[PDB]
């Protein structure tokens, strides 16, 4: 019932592309408000 | 287990009807997470499965009487051809699978 | 030291079975819980996987629901026969039908009145289509191991006629493909095949010879 | 009808060059012919004008410090000059960003500044908003 | 009103827009003379695919109210620059824009993904010269897949009709 | 089938008792608690 | 359970039914065992859940409280409901307006007629005692059956005795299964069409149908189901359908209530019920194959034997509600059934009803209508119409004549000994 044709769809690159995609959505989330944060870091360094 | 495909002719032991049963590809347990105890006994049972299901209690379901039981008897195909070719065509309808005229 | 611990656990088990501390539902933690209801006792019972493999009954794909309602008390002389057929059909084929069809939701009710006529309600995937309500009609020359299969045939042909009566199937098709999983509450004891999921799903795989 | 795929005719020619190239060609062919008309800005331009001040604005951005790698942020409301900036930023290869001005606050402005990290900000003083 | 009074002076033989601001023209076009629109012949409205399907009676209303020869409706996702398929007033069929291929595929492939059955919801892939596979983000310039066959991922799921028609959807959430 | 592992043997046992005592696996035996209505509809 | 079909303007009063522990519930178990007869009725009511506690939301003005009074074999629950209900009524006496108290004559006649009633009151009470000693059996279980008879237990015992009176159990559920609601509705419309020419409007108003929705405990709402009524509630719908019916009726209680008594007592009769009788299938169209369309005669006989019994308590309990001072000390002392239904009707309406019942019973007894095979006979209905019209046209014109009728036909209706 579960047989596949001979020219069979690829799982490897679909995997690599989707999990990579996942990583860059995560990057899009993590980078929100980055410049202000990186502004305060220098002030904390100067204070310390 | 199991690396290769194989076809068997089994007899339902309650009603004595012959149906055919196939065994397909299931992959080896992962070589990278390695288990000797899995792989090796899987190998011996693989050899066993290849020879007429020698040490295996066969469990399937009758089509002509629908129930799952292990009464099944595995027949090598010469015993099958001995069983089949001596039959009248109307009892091929009862005992055997569709067509097989 | 496995054997004696095993023994220990068995005696322990029977002790809790005499004294009512034993929870039969622990393997089932991840499943949703069926309807606690007067007819649905076919749901809470743990089904062997083998006799689910035995009863493989498929109806038309355009069936979304099967309800079986039957009266608790039957005033009528023949009322009992009808109720018994309905009860037997509700216990034998309701869970299997659900199991294999998986879009069909199946529910049986014990409704408390003296009424001799049990009925079966079939819903199709059309919202706009009226459900078909089939009566249970035991013939007085038919016993309860035969009439039940007759009712099964009636339900199958009823679902089939209900599904071939559907205004354009494009809609029904996409609704079918997107209808969520209805057989989740079913509790199955996988006996002699529990070891990996692939033979848990073993009833899905079908060998097609002579293509 | 049978399968889900749809295709258009391929006989139509495809233009693969840069934008500035077609601007130069169209400026050589019809030089004095009108290109765009705006009454509220008093802008009547030929293809002469669009070529001339497109690359002029390009040089303007080059001396204002823009380079082929970086970005421009533009909040201009329906002017001719946002198009001119399209062409200019096309000529020096800088990515132009056009954001809608109809809902604009300080917070989302600094979001755009966080996102694109532009070299330039093309802005107004008084902008008309509904 | 100042808009009409300008466009009737400027001698525009045809103009572009979207439904939502043609609403305002339809409010205030009745106040003027019919023959003032005599230069306008065709008009264009652009459609994002999540609109779906500006009704043709509205197009008929436009054409009768402005004295128009033909009303052109273009439709496509925003990646495609609002043109994938298009129709006229007189032709209800959705003709594809030339050099455009729209396919709906399965989930198990990238290049080698297979076309679905023409009603089934699956991924959408657009191949065309005016289609863009890049998009800018917080992270920077980003790109989704352009494969060996030349097609391009939109990360959108769609349903194709029997008659040429695309319907976009959100991602499948079961 | 001679089991070389204990779990193999409980598999063997399970199919065995599915075969020999099959009265265990009929639906009336599954329903021992309901030969009647639900248990809460009774008397004391 | 004593007065069916009497209705009044009412406000919804929430009452938490019981106290129970989620792990171990005595309440739910005992009820589910004893409450079967209308199960859907227990299923429909809201379930209010609190930490380690369960409660059910009750509407006192609804027939639900009456159902609890009838079908609960638990003493303490029905006692809590009884005492709290009486307390609620007595507390409402201050907030509520003064009773109408229509005429001193009716009060005098009722007073003089009520005195003789207690001999057979002791008979029926000790009958409830004999029924309570035997109340513990295989069918019904009670906590203490030997425990003293109280004012809270009356309805339950009444049910026990009526079920014992019926030769076939359970006639209630059988007859319910046979009788459809819409059928009796339409045939009551036919009854109105035949009995009164071009009268009684068309159908009940939205207020009245919503009231009857609050006046009836509904049935299984599932797919392919027709609503059915217990014989008692059939009598209830039957008389409540007669008061609100008449269009040309002027405003007077007695005249228009007489129709109520007439249609109630019409629902009591076996022949009418069997004439209206259908199965669920014939009305629903599910099964065209049925051996008998009409209710079995035995069930009808039983159902009729049910509603007739306990005339004395039926009289006295309602007699308590004639006046609020009569209702003040007789709630605790005198045998009665506390009902939020008759509270708003207290003074004029309850008394006028008390007279109307007797005046209709006179017709019933003197005509011997109970055994009539065809109740739809023309002459019969004509005489009925003229009768109700006359009795209606009397008391407004001449009161003392109607007083005489009430008293004499009271000596007739409830036998002395
Ligand atoms: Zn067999």
């Amino acid at each position: 019932n579960y047989d596949e044709p001979f020219f069979f769809a690829d799982f490897e690159e679909s995997k690599a592309i989707r999990d990579y995609r996942s990583r860059w959505i995560n990057v899009n989330r993590s980078l929100v408000g980055m410049t202000k944060r990186m502004k305060e870091a220098e002030e904390e360094a100067r204070y310390m | 287990s199991s690396r290769f495909f194989q076809k068997y002719f089994i007899r339902c032991g309650n009603c004595q009807t012959i149906q055919r049963y196939a065994k397909g590809y299931k992959p080896i347990p992962n070589p990278i997470l390695f288990d000797s105890d899995a792989h090796c006994r899987s190998y011996h049972r693989e050899r066993r499965d290849c020879t007429g299901l020698t040490g295996t209690l066969v469990t399937c379901r009758c089509d002509k009487c629908a129930r799952v039981h292990s009464h099944w008897t595995v027949m090598d195909f010469q015993e099958f051809l001995d069983a089949k070719l001596v039959m009248t065509p109307e009892e091929r309808t009862a005992l055997l699978w569709p067509g097989a005229g | 030291s496995e054997r004696e611990a095993a023994q220990y656990k068995f005696i322990r088990r029977w002790e809790l079975q005499m004294r009512d501390e034993w929870d039969q539902l622990e393997p089932f933690k991840g499943l949703p819980k069926p309807k606690r209801q007067f007819g649905n006792e076919a749901a809470e019972v743990i089904w062997p996987y083998a006799l689910l493999l035995e009863r493989v009954v498929k109806v038309h794909p355009f069936t979304k629901s099967i309800y079986v309602y039957y009266a608790q008390r039957q005033s009528t002389a023949r009322g009992k026969l009808a109720a018994e057929i309905a009860r037997s059909f509700a216990r034998e084929f309701l869970i299997p039908i659900t199991f294999h069809n998986s879009q069909v939701y199946t529910e049986a009710e014990m409704l408390l009145e003296y009424s001799e006529t049990p009925w079966v309600v079939l819903h199709s995937l059309d919202n706009g289509q009226k459900p078909r309500i089939l009566p249970v009609a035991p013939v007085e020359g038919t016993p309860a191991h035969t009439a039940v299969e007759q009712l099964l045939a009636e339900v199958v042909q009823g679902c089939e006629a209900l599904g071939a009566s559907v205004a354009d199937p494009v809609t029904a098709t996409r609704v079918l493909n997107e209808r969520p999983l209805q057989n989740q509450y079913v509790r199955v004891d996988y006996q002699w095949f529990g070891d990996t999921p692939d033979e848990r799903a073993s009833h899905l795989v079908r060998w097609e010879f002579e293509p | 009808k049978d399968y889900s795929v749809a295709s258009g005719s391929v006989d139509t020619p495809v233009l693969d060059q840069l934008v500035g190239y077609y601007v130069n060609i169209q400026s050589r062919k019809m030089y004095y012919k009108d290109f765009l008309r705006i009454e509220h800005q008093a802008v009547r331009w030929a293809f002469a004008d669009i070529r001339k001040n497109s690359e002029a604005l390009a040089h303007g951005l080059l001396q204002t410090g823009l380079r082929p790698g970086q970005r421009v942020l533009a909040i201009q409301p329906c002017n001719c000059e946002t198009f001119v900036l399209q062409l200019a930023c096309a000529k020096i290869g800088a990515l132009l960003a056009v954001v809608p001005h109809h809902n604009i606050s300080a917070d989302k402005l600094r979001f755009y500044l966080n996102e694109f990290q532009p070299h330039h900000l093309i802005a107004r003083e008084w902008i008309v908003v509904p | 009103i100042n808009g009409i009074e300008k466009l009737c002076v400027e001698e525009v033989v045809g103009m572009l827009g979207k439904k939502s601001d043609f609403d305002l023209l339809l409010r205030h076009a009745g106040n003027f003379d019919a023959d003032q629109y005599e230069h306008l012949k065709w008009v264009v409205l652009f459609e994002d695919a999540s609109e779906p399907t500006v009704g043709d009676e509205y197009l008929q209303k436009l054409a009768k109210e402005l004295g128009l020869e033909d009303v052109f409706v273009f439709r496509g996702p925003l990646e495609s620059a609002y043109m994938v398929m298009w129709r006229s007033l007189k032709r209800a069929r959705w003709e594809m824009v030339p050099h455009v291929e729209a396919k709906v595929v399965g989930d198990r492939g990238t290049a080698d993904a297979r076309i679905l059955a023409a009603n089934t919801r699956g991924n959408l892939k657009l191949k065309g010269p005016h289609i863009s596979a890049g998009y800018y983000n917080n992270a920077g310039l980003l790109t989704e897949l352009v494969d060996e066959r030349g097609f391009c991922s939109t990360s959108r799921e769609a349903v194709m009709d029997e008659r040429g028609q695309l319907t976009l959807h959100g991602t499948q959430l079961y | 089938e001679i089991p070389k592992t204990p779990r193999e043997y409980e598999k063997l046992l399970e199919r065995q008792r599915y075969d020999e005592e099959r009265w265990k696996y009929t639906i009336e035996y599954l329903f021992r608690k309901y030969e009647d209505g639900p248990p809460e509809l009774l008397d004391r | 359970a004593i007065r069916y079909c009497g209705e009044l303007t009412l406000n919804a009063q929430l009452v938490l039914f019981l106290l129970y522990h989620c792990a171990q519930t005595q309440r739910g178990p005992l009820k589910e065992g004893e409450m079967p007869i209308c199960p859907g009725l227990c299923g429909e009511l809201a379930a209010v859940p609190f930490r380690v506690f369960l409660g059910t939301l009750p509407t006192l003005a609804v027939e639900e409280r009456f159902l609890r009074q009838l079908q609960p074999v638990f003493a303490w629950y029905s006692s809590r409901k009884r005492v709290k209900e009486q307390a609620n009524e007595f507390i409402e006496i201050d907030l509520a307006s003064c009773d109408a108290e229509l005429l001193l004559r009716y009060s005098h006649i009722y007073y003089v007629r009520r005195q003789l009633f207690d001999e057979l009151i002791e008979r029926q009470m000790t009958l409830l005692d004999s029924g309570k000693a035997p109340k513990m059996a295989e069918p019904s279980l009670l906590q203490c059956l030997a425990g003293c008879n109280m004012t809270i237990a009356d309805r339950l015992q009444l049910e026990i005795r009526q079920l014992g009176a019926a030769k076939r159990a359970a006639s209630v559920p059988g007859r319910r299964e046979l009788d459809p609601v819409a059928r009796l509705e339409v045939y009551d419309y036919a009854c109105m069409m035949r009995l009164v020419e071009e009268d009684a409007g068309a159908v009940g108003d939205a207020e009245m149908k919503a009231r009857a929705y609050l006046p009836r405990e509904v049935i299984e709402s599932k797919l392919g189901h027709l609503t059915q009524l217990l014989l008692g509630s059939d009598a209830r719908a039957a008389l409540d359908k007669k008061d609100v019916k008449l269009l040309n009726r002027m405003i007077p209680p007695d005249y228009t209530r007489v129709g109520c008594v007439e249609k109630l007592r019409p629902f009591d009769v076996t022949a009418y019920f069997r004439f209206y009788g259908e199965r669920i299938n014939n009305v629903k169209v599910e099964n065209y194959f049925k051996r008998a369309l009409w209710g079995h005669v035995y069930r009808r006989f039983a159902t009729t034997p049910s509603f007739l019994s306990g005339v004395s308590t039926y009289w006295a309990r309602h007699s308590g509600l004639d006046a609020s001072f009569t209702t003040t000390t007789m709630p605790q002392e005198v045998a009665v059934a506390v009902c939020d239904q008759q509270i708003q009707f207290p003074a004029i309406k309850f008394r006028a009803q008390y007279v109307y019942t007797s005046p209709e019973t006179a017709r019933q007894l003197w005509r011997t209508d109970a055994a009539v095979p065809l109740m739809r006979l023309f002459p019969l209905m004509g005489s009925r119409t003229a009768e109700d019209l006359a009795a209606g046209v009397l008391t407004d014109a001449f009161w003392m004549h109607l007083g005489l009728s009430e008293e004499e036909n009271l000596l007739q209706d409830s036998l002395l000994l």
